[PDB]
């Protein structure tokens, strides 16, 4: 490397020093996507090894096993595991990669040429050259474009993804017609993220779920190749810092909303992350409470319709602010919870209450250990459930961890695109180690009073 | 909407709507009344939203008025998947009997003034004799709160703490009212039905009511008001 | 994802549960916890 | 009033826990020469064999206005020991001055609350003196040396 | 358990490997 | 009054901060 | 668990997890052998 | 009620335009450093 | 029903608009914006 | 105190959960993280003890002089359940209500039976087995539920009652529950 | 009727009074009437 | 001065500040926790619980915090002082409904 009297950055900046070396920078790059697919393999590996497979893929601390197993890799019907060998390949294909990844990171970070301009022009690249970073990042968008039409071709041929809202309880389901419409698509992009919709957290079903990658594909596509053959408007020029710092600033930024997008999906998407696999989210256990508390007394012989609570509201039953029939307890918040278990229980005014008294299934009825233990509380050393619990049992949910994590790390890229998008604009200004002493801005002005 | 195309409509398009709190109508029934056929009916989905939700306070000077008011509780309001028994008679006259089902829903109105009137509005236990043009009766009104509710400051019926807690001086015979009493005795209403839009094909009547029922006394603090709900009733007869 | 929990960490060789301010700590959270909403819950388990 | 002395319904003295400083409110229990809980006045009034109405206590008191006057039957035994949780029952008269309800402080507790404050603040004070007469020479001026 | 004894024999190995690459690039000429 | 009291006190802090941002003494010496 | 072919491996696969934590720990080895210059 | 909720829209929308077309006119220019 | 209420909370109604009244204000405004920052960029 | 060294490389002594307790002809194992409180709620109580995190889970037997010389001379097993009607506490309130829910008009309590049973173990005496659902119009703790071991070996009754929260019986309290109820032999 | 303004010492109410306002914001009124909606010219209103 | 309306012209103003927020505040909880040594503690408000006594529907977040402070008494004193020997039993602590 290099020492900071030339560079000017210190070693806790180090990689600062390397912002002007495309090579040494392709070769951090590739030594951490190298580090990424290691931590892949080996996590997968490490919860392979540590799966019990008569208990559910959630009692155990697996948070990406439930990832594999919703593309219906080794997913029986009711959502039992059937076979590892799926998450031992995939695990193993990580691994593997990871370590071609690593050796070229460890190449071109140590005796890869120290600048591509010189030997590769088609590789070398400098932060102003608005063409040549449209062209690298259209190459990226044909790849994601290529990464999100291959979880479609997985869906629509390679007879894959776990369908929740399959009737029993779900099913590993080869979609068919997928919904690409336009409005249905974007209205679910321009809608409210508040209860009664939400904004990305509201996909219901594979079907639009996949229409959305056909379009999400098909779009990235079309923008890589635009990208390529165009260059950025002046408009785009006034408007934006064209450095690298600028550049990672947005990534910064869009990747931030992307990690809190992420963290709300986990909290709350139940199609997309299956309650199998995931445990319950936040809304459910909570209505699986008051559900199962109502056929349990309803079963000992009290009617649920016509019981009030102490606040003469209802003990099992009441109505929500708009006049649907939801569950009375205090889980009056969570009425828009949608659930495999709750939609044939569910007609179109309320919550059906002949339904209720009849045509409750035997497998909803055992879909109890969602409410049982596993509601998304759990404490950081483990033990049981709500803060006062004792140490009984060994269990917090994954979509407590993978929210809790996901929210932390997308604050601290809020932050840090903060950081970057005021550094750039300092550095583009050109006072970014401070003021020149001699002309200083504010003795230019006239004092405020 | 009628019975058929609200069973037409998935959840997910009745829902955040108000159509789940509307009963349905009749569009293709008779305003005969009278052609209904007699006989032991045992009626089900039997349904009552309110339209007008009036509060009788008496003024001090003599002389009744009833005011209109401004509800606070959003869409809870309907009565919905109640059943009962109608013998209905060849002359008209009726047995109604409402059983069980959403028989009550807890509501809170506000007066003129700035006063809130909160009450149980229910239909439970209400039987009904009378011809088909207008028959009355009288059904049980419950408390508004349960005995195991509590207080602001913990005071309360079957749980509480039916003391002065936060006083160790002041538990004498002016706090009977608020401590010693605590009553949840219920106590009893009047509404007057009537049936109009008959159907003959499918047994299915959905006329209009006018109920009298008291408001909420609180924990027994206070007497309780009058209020006056008028609005649509459905019902299906098998 | 809550704090750290140690009630009842602390047990003896016969497995009686030996008190500890964690487990005082945890008292005075209960009794929070029975005074909070007295009126709000229907069902035993607090997880809405 | 006199001394409340309670009894249960087969006959032995019950005694109602004594509140300490530390509590705002206390809950009113009657417990046994031995030390076992025997009565109280419960909170949930739903359960076990401790509420008033069941154990049948009495209360018999022996001072100036009751001295004879038994009261076994209504919740005036409760109202007496909840009376009896805060020491000896006297009557009082809380309309010539308009009495709050709740206990105020002695003047033994004012006068030590005010003389700590001011021990605390004239230990600083002392500090701030202390500073300044020995630091005369720098908190007027040291003149560039 | 000898299954503890493997996982701590990996643990050293994997532990010790980059600080073992260290002293060795510090002891065999230099260039880091 | 009690109310009374409360929002002439919260008024009139508002309205000393307001006149100690608009009209402040200049700043001199830095 | 791990395929039958595989299970003596598992208590290496224990430890994989956590090399991505010790590599940030390798690059402060490395600022330390090159005395923070 | 739905002329609040046209009114308030108006003005939402009146300032977020102003916000993003602000920032779009010129703003890395508004400096007073040499670039 | 005792009162007129808008019902549009939820139903997942695209920027919120449930008439077309919301959108084309909201478009006017943008437009208007757009129009003065168009014939007026450029400082000059 | 003696000096003996610490516990290295000793193992567990502990780890059934259940330590034994011998008493005045009976005999039964303990929760062992339960611990010993001095609570009578009745007088016939010789032994109670209950749990240190929630004192609602808590068992206690008692030893009340009789005259039936066996369990089945106090008749059917809901006859000798209905003798013992008072051991689950008589409702303090006595005013009028119709607002609870779920319960029969001015009650604000209800017992449910979910087991009849004359279960026997060494000798061939019987043992009146009973788990009961006890519903407060409160809803503390989801109910609580009694499980009744009674019997009558010289000239006492011998009954076993542990109680258990449904919150925690939920939870997975039913194994020590039913372990204290399988081990309440009466010697 | 039997304790009114003038017997409470009120000074500037009868004022209010004879020009317009008689209900105030506390939901009463001083004829003894039921109050409709006040508006914003309630007693506190117009002293506010 | 641009930013919050108000702005630090004195270096030594801004020091000695910095000096007398943390001491000034730290000597004020001084002196309340000497007031709390006799017990001479802010825990009422008497024209609230007044209110609130007679008045069944007035409740504020005060109240609920009486409230809370009751059980944190109720339930923390029996394991917190032993040489009370405080045998509550169950029935007789407060609980609010189903927890
Ligand atoms: C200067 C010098 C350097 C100084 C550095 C100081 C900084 C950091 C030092 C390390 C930080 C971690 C220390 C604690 C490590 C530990 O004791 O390790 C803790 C655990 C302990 O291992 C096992 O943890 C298990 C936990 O249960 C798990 O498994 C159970 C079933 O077995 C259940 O499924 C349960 O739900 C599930 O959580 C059990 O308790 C086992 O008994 C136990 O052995 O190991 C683990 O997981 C390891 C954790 C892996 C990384 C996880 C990162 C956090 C990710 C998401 C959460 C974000 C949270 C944000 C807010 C905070
Ligand atoms: C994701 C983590 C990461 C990555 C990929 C990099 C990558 C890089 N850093 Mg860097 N760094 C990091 C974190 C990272 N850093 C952190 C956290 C700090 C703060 C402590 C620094 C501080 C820092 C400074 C001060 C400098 C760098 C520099 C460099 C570059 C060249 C290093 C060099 O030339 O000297 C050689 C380094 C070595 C010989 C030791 C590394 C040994 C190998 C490469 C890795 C360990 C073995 C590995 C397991 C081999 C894999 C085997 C394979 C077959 C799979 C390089 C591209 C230099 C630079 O900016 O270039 C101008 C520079 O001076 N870094
Ligand atoms: C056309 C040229 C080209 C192509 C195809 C790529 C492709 C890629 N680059 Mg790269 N890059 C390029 C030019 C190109 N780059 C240039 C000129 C530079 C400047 C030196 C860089 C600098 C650069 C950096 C710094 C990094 C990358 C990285 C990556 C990888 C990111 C995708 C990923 O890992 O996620 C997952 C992949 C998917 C979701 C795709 C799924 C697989 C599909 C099915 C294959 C697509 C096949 C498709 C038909 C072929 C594409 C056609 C092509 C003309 C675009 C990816 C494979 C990152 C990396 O190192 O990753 C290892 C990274 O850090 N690139
Ligand atoms: C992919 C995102 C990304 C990228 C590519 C960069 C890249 C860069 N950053 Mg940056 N940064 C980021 C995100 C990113 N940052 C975020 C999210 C934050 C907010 C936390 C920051 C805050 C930040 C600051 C304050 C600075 C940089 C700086 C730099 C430059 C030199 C980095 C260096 O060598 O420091 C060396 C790296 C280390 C010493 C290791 C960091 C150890 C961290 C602080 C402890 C946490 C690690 C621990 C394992 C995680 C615990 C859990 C976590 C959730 C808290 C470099 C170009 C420097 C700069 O501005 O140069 C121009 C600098 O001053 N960054
Ligand atoms: C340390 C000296 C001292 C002590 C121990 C006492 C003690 C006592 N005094 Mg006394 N008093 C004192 C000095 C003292 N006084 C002085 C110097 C004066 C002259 C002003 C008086 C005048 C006086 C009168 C007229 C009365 C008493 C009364 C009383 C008794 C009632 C309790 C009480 O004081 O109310 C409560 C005490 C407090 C609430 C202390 C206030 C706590 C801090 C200091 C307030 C903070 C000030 C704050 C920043 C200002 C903003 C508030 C603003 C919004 C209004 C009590 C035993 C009463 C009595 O019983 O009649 C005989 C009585 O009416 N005192
Ligand atoms: C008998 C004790 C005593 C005496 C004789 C002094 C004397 C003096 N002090 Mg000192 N001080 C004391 C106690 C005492 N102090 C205590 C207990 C404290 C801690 C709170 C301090 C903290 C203190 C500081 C920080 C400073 C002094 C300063 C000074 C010097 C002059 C400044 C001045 O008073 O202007 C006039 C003071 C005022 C106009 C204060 C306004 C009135 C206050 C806010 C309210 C008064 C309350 C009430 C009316 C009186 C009742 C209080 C009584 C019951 C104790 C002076 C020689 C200053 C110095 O060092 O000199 C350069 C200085 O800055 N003192
Ligand atoms: C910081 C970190 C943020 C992290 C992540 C954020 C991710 C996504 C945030 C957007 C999700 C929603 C997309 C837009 C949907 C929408 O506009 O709905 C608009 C919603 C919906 O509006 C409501 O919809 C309801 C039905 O769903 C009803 O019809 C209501 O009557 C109606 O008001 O209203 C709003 O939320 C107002 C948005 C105003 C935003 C102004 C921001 C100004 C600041 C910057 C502008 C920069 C450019
Ligand atoms: C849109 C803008 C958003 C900001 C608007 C809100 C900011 C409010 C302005 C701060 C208060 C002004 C302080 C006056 C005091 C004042 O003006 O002193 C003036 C002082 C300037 O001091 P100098 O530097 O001039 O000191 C040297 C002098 O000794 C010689 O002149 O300001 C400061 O001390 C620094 C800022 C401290 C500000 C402390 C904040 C206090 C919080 C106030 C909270 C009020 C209660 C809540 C309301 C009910
Ligand atoms: C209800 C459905 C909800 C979802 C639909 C949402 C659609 C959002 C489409 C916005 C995309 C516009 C990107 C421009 C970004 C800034 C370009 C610029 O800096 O622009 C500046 C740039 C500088 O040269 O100029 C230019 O290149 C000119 C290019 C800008 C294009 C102008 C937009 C068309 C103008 C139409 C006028 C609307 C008039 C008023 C209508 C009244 C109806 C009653
Ligand atoms: C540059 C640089 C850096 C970075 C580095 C890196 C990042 C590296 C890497 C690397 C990597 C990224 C690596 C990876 C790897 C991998 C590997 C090496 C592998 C492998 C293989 C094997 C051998 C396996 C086996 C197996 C199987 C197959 C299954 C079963 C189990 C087992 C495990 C046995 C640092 C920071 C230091 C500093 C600065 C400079
Ligand atoms: C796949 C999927 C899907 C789909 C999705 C989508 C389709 C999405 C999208 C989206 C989109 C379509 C987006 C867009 C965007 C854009 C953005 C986000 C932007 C931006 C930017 C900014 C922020 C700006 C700034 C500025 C201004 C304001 C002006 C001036 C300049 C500047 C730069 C300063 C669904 C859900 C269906 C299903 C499931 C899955
Ligand atoms: O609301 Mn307030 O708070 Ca969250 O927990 Mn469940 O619900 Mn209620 O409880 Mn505790
Ligand atoms: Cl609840
Ligand atoms: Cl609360
Ligand atoms: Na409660």
């Amino acid at each position: 490397g290099r020492d900071q009297e030339t560079t000017g950055f210190a070693w806790w900046a180090g990689n600062a020093r390397l912002i002007n070396l495309s090579g040494k920078l392709l070769g951090a790059h590739v030594a951490h996507a190298g580090l990424i697919v290691f931590w892949a393999g080996a996590m997968n590996l490490f919860e392979v090894s540590h799966f019990v497979p008569e208990k559910p893929m959630y009692e155990q601390g697996l948070i990406l096993l439930p990832h594999i197993a919703t593309l219906g890799y080794g997913v029986g019907p009711g959502g039992e595991v059937l076979d590892t060998f799926p998450y031992f390949v995939s695990g193993v294909l990580h691994l593997i990669s990871s370590a071609v990844l690593g050796f070229g990171g460890v190449y071109h970070s140590l005796i890869g040429p120290e600048t591509l301009e010189e030997s590769y022009p088609f590789f070398g690249y400098v932060w102003k050259d608005k063409n040549k970073m449209t062209n690298i990042l259209g190459y990226h968008l044909i790849i994601l474009g290529c990464g999100a039409w291959l979880l479609v071709l997985k869906a629509l041929y390679f007879g894959g993804v776990y369908d929740t809202w399959a009737p029993g309880g779900g099913d590993v389901r080869i979609i068919s017609n997928p919904t690409t419409n336009a409005a249905i698509i974007f209205g679910y992009i321009v809608k409210s993220p508040f209860g009664g919709d939400g904004w990305i957290v509201s996909v219901d079903n594979l079907e639009d779920i996949i229409g959305g990658h056909i379009w999400i594909g098909t779009l990235c596509i079309l923008g890589g190749i635009w990208h390529i053959y165009t260059t950025p408007w002046p408009w785009a020029r006034r408007a934006f810092v064209w450095s690298g710092e600028a550049y990672l600033s947005y990534s910064l930024a869009a990747v931030s909303l992307m990690g809190f997008t992420a963290c709300c999906f986990a909290w709350f998407n139940n199609t997309a992350y299956p309650s199998e696999f995931y445990g319950p989210t936040g809304p459910e256990a909570s209505q699986a409470q008051a559900f199962t508390f109502l056929v349990r007394d309803q079963r000992l012989g009290a009617n649920v319709a016509s019981a009030q609570g102490p606040t003469g509201l209802g003990k099992y039953l009441m109505r929500s602010p708009t006049g649907e029939i939801i569950f009375g307890g205090e889980t009056m918040r969570f009425w828009d919870f949608r659930g495999p278990w709750v939609e044939p229980l569910r007609g179109p005014s309320g919550l059906d209450l002949v339904k209720l008294k009849n045509d409750i299934q035997p497998w909803q009825e055992r879909r109890a250990a969602e409410y049982m233990t596993h509601a998304p509380l759990g404490s950081l050393n483990s033990v049981g459930g709500v803060a006062t619990e004792i140490n009984a049992v060994n269990f917090v949910s994954p979509r407590s961890w993978l929210a809790t994590s996901h929210f932390c790390l997308g604050f601290f890229f809020f932050v840090g695109h903060l950081w970057h998008a005021g550094r750039a604009r300092a550095a583009a200004a050109g006072f970014e180690k401070g003021i020149d002493r001699v002309d200083e801005p504010v003795l230019s002005m006239r004092p405020l009073d | 909407l009628t019975y058929d195309e609200l069973q037409g409509l998935t959840y997910l398009q009745v829902k955040g709507t108000g159509i789940a709190n509307t009963c349905p109508v009749v569009e293709q029934g008779t305003s005969n009344v009278r052609e209904l056929k007699p006989g032991d009916y045992k009626l089900e989905k039997f349904c009552m939203e309110p339209t007008s939700f009036t509060v009788k306070e008496e003024d001090a000077k003599g002389r009744e008025e009833f005011v209109k008011t401004k509800l606070l509780t959003r869409l809870t309001y309907g009565l919905d998947g109640m059943n009962g028994s109608m013998k209905i008679n060849n002359d008209g006259s009726v047995e109604f009997r409402e059983d069980e089902g959403l028989d009550y829903a807890a509501t809170t109105v506000k007066l003129p003034g700035g006063e809130y009137v909160p009450f149980l509005f229910t239909i439970k236990e209400f039987d009904g004799k009378g011809t088909l043009d207008s028959f009355s009766g009288d059904f049980l009104v419950p408390s508004y709160r349960g005995s195991t509710f509590l207080d602001p400051k913990g005071r309360g019926g079957a749980t509480g703490y039916d003391n002065a807690i936060a006083l160790p001086a002041k538990a004498d015979a002016d706090e009977i009212q608020r401590l010693n009493n605590k009553s949840y005795t219920p106590g009893k209403g009047s509404a007057v039905f009537s049936v109009a839009k008959v159907d003959t094909e499918t047994g299915e009547i959905a006329g209009v009511f006018e109920s009298i029922q008291p408001s909420d006394t609180e924990m027994g603090a206070h007497p309780a008001k009058d209020i006056k709900i008028t609005g649509l009733w459905y019902g299906q007869l098998t | 994802l809550n704090g750290f929990n140690f009630n009842q960490s602390v047990v003896d060789s016969n497995g009686r549960v030996l008190n500890t301010w964690a487990d005082i700590i945890n008292r005075a959270n209960l009794g929070m916890e029975v005074m909070h909403e007295r009126n709000a819950h229907n069902f035993p388990l607090d997880l809405a | 009033l006199g001394h409340a002395s309670f009894k249960d319904q087969e006959g032995r003295e019950l005694f109602v826990r004594r509140m300490p400083t530390f509590f705002e409110t206390f809950p009113v229990v009657l417990i046994d020469k031995d030390g076992v809980v025997r009565a109280d006045v419960p909170f949930r009034k739903a359960e076990s064999k401790y509420s008033i109405e069941q154990v049948g206590v009495s209360v018999t008191f022996y001072g100036g206005e009751l001295n004879g006057l038994t009261f076994t039957d209504p919740s005036t035994v409760k109202k007496y020991a909840r009376k009896a949780q805060l020491g000896e029952i006297f009557e009082f008269d809380r309309s010539t001055l308009q009495s709050d309800g709740v206990f105020r402080s002695s003047p033994r507790g004012w006068f030590t609350f005010g003389h700590l404050s001011f021990a605390l603040l004239f230990f600083f004070g002392h500090i701030w003196h202390g500073s300044r007469t020995i630091f005369r020479d720098v908190f007027a001026g040291i003149d560039e040396d | 358990s000898l299954t503890l004894i493997l996982q701590l024999v990996a643990l050293f190995a994997v532990v010790a490997a980059g600080p073992l690459v260290v002293v060795l690039l510090s002891v065999r000429g230099g260039n880091l | 009054m009690e109310a009374l009291v409360y929002t002439f006190l919260l008024i009139g802090t508002l309205g000393i901060i307001f006149f100690s941002i608009f009209f402040r003494e200049p700043p001199r010496i830095a | 668990k791990l395929p039958e072919a595989y299970a003596p491996f598992s208590p290496i696969v224990d430890v994989l997890p956590i090399i991505p934590v010790l590599f940030i720990l390798l690059a402060f080895v490395w600022q330390a052998s090159v005395s923070f210059r | 009620m739905l002329t609040l909720k046209i009114f308030v829209y108006t003005v939402v929308t009146f300032f977020v335009g102003l916000f993003i077309f602000g920032f779009l006119s010129n703003d890395p220019s508004r400096n007073p450093g040499k670039g | 029903l005792v009162d007129d209420r808008m019902n549009g909370d939820g139903t997942g109604l695209p920027f919120g608009v449930n008439d077309g009244i919301l959108g084309w204000v909201i478009a006017g405004t943008l437009g208007t914006i757009w129009a003065i920052y168009f014939v007026s960029q450029k400082d000059l | 105190a003696y000096g003996e060294g610490a516990n290295v490389f000793g193992r567990v002594t502990n780890k059934s959960g259940f330590v034994p307790y011998a008493g005045d002809s009976f005999a039964l194992l303990l929760p062992s993280k339960w611990n010993p409180s001095d609570e009578k709620e009745v007088d016939s109580i010789v032994l109670r003890y209950a749990d240190n995190f929630d004192a609602v889970n808590n068992v206690y037997v008692i030893a009340q002089d009789t005259d039936k010389s066996s369990i089945q001379d106090y008749g059917s097993p809901e006859e000798f359940i209905s003798q013992f009607g008072y051991l689950l506490g008589r409702q303090a309130w006595a005013g009028q209500t119709v607002s609870e829910g779920g319960f029969d008009a001015n009650k604000v309590s209800s017992a449910a039976l979910l087991g009849v049973a004359t279960e026997k173990d060494k000798k061939g005496k019987t043992y009146y087995k009973f788990e009961i659902l006890s519903r407060t119009a409160d809803g503390n703790e989801g109910g609580r539920h009694q499980l009744v071991k009674a019997t009558v070996s010289n000239g006492k009754l011998y009954l076993l009652k542990v109680q258990a929260g449904d919150k925690r019986w939920f939870k997975g309290t039913d194994k020590e529950c039913l372990g204290v109820l399988d081990s309440f032999t009466v010697v | 009727v039997l304790n009114p303004m003038w017997r409470q010492g009120m000074f500037v109410l009868p004022f209010l009074t004879r020009l317009g306002v008689t209900q105030s914001w506390g939901g009463w009124t001083i004829s003894g009437e039921t109050s409709s909606n006040p508006g914003i010219w309630s007693y506190e209103g117009a002293a506010a | 001065s641009q930013i919050f309306g108000v702005a630090f012209s004195n270096k030594r103003w801004l020091h000695f500040f910095m000096l007398f927020v943390p001491v000034t505040g730290l000597w004020m909880s001084a002196l309340g926790v000497v007031g709390l040594a006799l017990n001479l503690r802010a825990y009422d408000f008497v024209s609230q619980e007044i209110r609130a006594a007679e008045d069944p529907e007035f409740e504020t977040f005060y109240t609920k915090n009486i409230l809370l402070n009751e059980g944190i008494r109720a339930w923390m004193a029996a394991q917190d002082q032993p040489h009370e020997k405080l045998t509550l039993p169950e029935e007789v602590l407060p609980r609010g409904n189903a927890l």
